[PDB]
């Protein structure tokens, strides 16, 4: 098993060379969740973070005219993946925010091509600024709300894929779940009707095609949004009547989670 | 594979630099009817980059700026040199940046090139039938397309020029500590650092003590050979 560890070590090694990268990036990627450590080692190391950025902006130019192929994409996100370890990691986490190292990725959840290099792209990317969020710290939920991020994830949560959908709602969860979060999203009326808007847009379209995961988050953000007296007030007025009736009695009877926050927002409008 | 200009072959010392990469697709249909409205085209690109470059170019730097700040400090923290540092800074801001500064003109570009075109067509014809509308917003879509790149380049490159001076300016205070550590006898190192790879890192990937390896450095010289948009260099 030492020499499980010195592979390890060798090909972190091999990453700051382009000869040698990509399979270092392949070999890195598959074991990153057997390797506790991995993410500091990535992020101490010299040249390594340097060279999982290169390999972001080197996909810049395949971007636009979107031109990505599966072979790019595939390589970039084994990248995006050592990233969201290092994303996740509490001795990492603060250092990858300080760097800003999630500028980089927006330029990818900008993209709206749906071929399935651009989606696994764009999911990958979601994937680390999940694993951000799921730390459940302040400072990330600030520096997001610095950045364009709620108007990326309310795009994706309109035409995204079902899997794009659900990990950028749950980003928008894990905002609006911050007093911080809630406050800016229902600072001006023009906020709260976009994502409002986009959330009865998720709505419908979960009454035609069912995803349990999906309206959990949809309707968490519901329910989080009515904590807000203003949001309380519109969404009295313009709640979907699809949550206000049995449409999605049948697949919430298996969902006691989602079932009793939905009856808490229902309970939250009335007062 | 598909980038057709090199850093040098685009001028930004003046919108004049522009001029002689214009493509003007001659099976245009707004140009078969009328040949004149080629003239038009030019100065539309050029009003275009005009308005773009400047923020395109700020808003590149700072975001830029600040990874490339944290990164450089962190890889070259037991480097008591500063000149290894300030040379792999300068090849990563001006990469990064190039970088930034493609993805963020390339769509207000086509926006802007289209509308000046548009409105460049709508005024040297003051008619405006139903179907030669359509021509000139079919030639205007299509000359912003085929000259898109040469106009992000023009920005992209504006952009990297500016970029090296002022990674030198916020690395001000690191070349500092290395140069007051230097003249009190000792090398730089940085204390919490030094704590860290010692105790922490597996010796195959710890930082060294002074210099950094010169194999260490190949992402580093990754970022001069190869800029996003441009050729690689060669030998209520
Ligand atoms: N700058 C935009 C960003 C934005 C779009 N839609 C939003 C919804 C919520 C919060 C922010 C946004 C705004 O605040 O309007």
């Amino acid at each position: 098993h030492m020499l499980e560890r010195e592979k390890i070590y060798q090909w972190i090694n091999e990453l700051s060379s382009p000869e040698t990268r990509e399979n270092a990036l392949l070999e890195l990627s598959k074991k990153r969740e057997s390797v506790p450590d991995l993410a500091p080692m990535l992020w101490h190391s010299f040249g390594t973070i340097a060279a999982l950025l290169q390999e972001i902006v080197n996909i810049y130019p395949s971007i636009n005219p979107p031109t990505l192929t599966a072979h790019q994409s595939n390589r970039v996100c084994n990248a995006l993946a050592l990233l969201q370890c290092v994303a996740s990691h509490p001795e990492t986490r603060s250092a990858f925010l300080a760097a800003h190292i999630p500028l980089f990725l927006y330029p990818f959840l900008h993209t709206v091509s749906k071929t399935r290099p651009f989606e696994y792209l764009r999911l990958t990317s979601l994937g680390v600024i999940g694993a951000l969020v799921k730390t459940d710290e302040q400072e990330v939920i600030n520096f997001l709300l610095t950045t364009e991020i709620i108007p990326l994830c309310l795009r994706i949560m309109e035409s995204g894929s079902e899997l794009s959908k659900t990990v950028a709602t749950f980003i928008l969860q894990k905002i609006l779940l911050d007093d911080t979060g809630l406050a800016y999203i229902c600072q001006t009326y023009e906020r709260f009707s976009h994502v409002a808007m986009i959330l009865g847009k998720m709505v419908l379209q979960l009454s035609k095609e069912p995803s349990a995961r999906l309206l959990k988050h949809v309707v968490r953000c519901y329910l989080r949004l009515s904590d807000n007296p203003r949001a309380r007030e519109a969404l009295r007025q313009c709640l979907p009547d699809q949550l206000k009736d049995t449409t999605f009695a049948q697949v919430l009877k298996d969902d006691t989670t989602t079932k009793r926050w939905l009856a808490q927002l229902v309970k939250n409008l009335q007062e | 594979m598909l980038e057709q200009y090199s850093y040098h072959d685009i001028n930004v010392y003046s919108l004049a630099g522009l001029a002689p990469h214009i493509t003007l697709n001659p099976t245009i249909p707004l140009f078969q009817a009328h040949p004149q409205l080629k003239q038009c085209v030019r100065q539309a690109i050029e009003r275009a980059v005009q308005e773009l470059v400047h923020p395109v170019v700020d808003r590149s730097i700072k975001i830029a700026m600040t990874t490339c700040e944290q990164i450089v400090r962190k890889d070259f923290a037991l480097d008591s040199e500063e000149s290894r540092m300030r040379i792999a800074a300068h090849h990563m801001m001006r990469n990064l940046t190039a970088g930034m500064a493609m993805i963020t003109c390339r769509e207000p570009l086509l926006m802007s090139i289209s509308t000046n075109l548009k409105n460049s067509f709508a005024s040297a014809l003051r008619t405006a039938s139903p179907q030669q509308r359509e021509m000139m917003d079919q030639a205007a879509a299509q000359l912003a397309q085929d000259n898109c790149e040469l106009a992000c380049c023009f920005i992209q490159k504006t952009a990297v020029e500016k970029a090296g001076p002022e990674m030198d300016k916020r690395l001000a205070t690191e070349f500092e500590l290395r140069k007051h550590a230097r003249q009190e006898g000792r090398r730089y190192c940085d204390p919490v650092v030094l704590t860290y790879q010692a105790e922490r890192m597996p010796e195959q990937i710890r930082l060294k003590v002074g210099g950094v390896d010169p194999k260490q450095l190949a992402v580093y010289e990754e970022f001069a050979r190869n800029v996003p948009g441009f050729l690689p260099t060669n030998d209520w």
